[PDB]
């Protein structure tokens, strides 16, 4: 029932790295102060995807095991993972607690920002189910480490030592999902099953920026090389 | 081609 002493410190180094993301009233601080025109969110889209994407890599390193993985398939864990990844932080910073009828102007912002209307609906019902789950930090930072580390992506050579990897973050995050909520039972299940909503967005994600609203779509050149720009 | 990602994975 209880977390062993090495899952503990597993869990416990875990979220020492993850903590070194851009913090989340930063991001939700920018939006709210002023509302900016479609092509000033979209240059702010691809400035705070540019952080991510480096704090991203310094995670994964981290990930035991990681490193000791063949060089190829590092790599296409990285670019299979990235833009979940992204959504994932977006949904963890969309749910946390405002002060009153912040969450609101946040959202309404985020709806005028010049993302096209097709999209905005199933982002924010991404979004909700992400909030209907009660998650803790440690599950976001488990999650995130655990859609990186997927053996299922294209182009890994050797997916039994990526599962390798994989198992003992699902079986910490088992063990949290029955300590922190004995009475759902089906919350572990539920949160696996909100992964597969995210890996659509990987799969529309070009055409959800090339349909921003804005005349030119300019990406930096990490963005390039990890979204399918340009 | 992968080549700022090959980087920061080594640096
Ligand atoms: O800055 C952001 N997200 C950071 C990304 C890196 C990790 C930290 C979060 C943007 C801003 C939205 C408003 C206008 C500026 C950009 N954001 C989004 C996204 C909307 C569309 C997104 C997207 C990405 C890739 C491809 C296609 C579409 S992400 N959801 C948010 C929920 C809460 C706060 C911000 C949020």
């Amino acid at each position: 029932m209880e977390l062993t002493p090495d899952q503990q410190t597993l869990l416990h180094f875990i979220m020492d790295s993850y903590n070194k993301q851009r913090m989340p009233q930063e991001i939700t601080n920018k939006i709210l102060k002023e509302a900016f025109s479609a092509e000033e969110n979209f240059l702010i889209l691809t400035e705070m995807a540019t952080n991510h994407v480096q704090v991203l890599v310094e995670f994964t390193k981290k990930l035991p095991g990681f490193q000791t993985l063949d060089h190829e398939d590092q790599i296409a864990l990285l670019k299979g993972s990235a833009v979940e990844a992204m959504f994932l932080r977006s949904a963890e910073i969309f749910n946390k607690k405002l002060p009153s009828g912040h969450s609101d102007l946040l959202e309404a912002r985020i709806r005028n920002s010049g993302i096209s209307d097709e999209y905005i609906t199933p982002m924010f019902s991404f979004y909700k189910s992400i909030g209907e789950l009660k998650m803790t930090q440690e599950e976001y930072a488990l999650l995130t480490a655990i859609v990186i580390l997927s053996p299922d992506r294209q182009y890994i050579k050797d997916r039994e030592a990526v599962e390798k990897l994989q198992e003992p973050l699902l079986d910490v995050l088992q063990k949290l999902c029955k300590i922190h909520q004995p009475e759902n039972p089906q919350h572990f299940a539920c949160l696996l099953g909100r992964l597969t909503e995210l890996r659509t967005f990987n799969h529309h994600h070009a055409e959800m920026l090339m349909s921003w609203r804005v005349n030119d779509h300019k990406f930096t050149p990490l963005l390039c090389e990890i979204w399918d720009v340009q | 081609d992968h080549q700022l990602l090959r980087y920061l994975l080594d640096k």
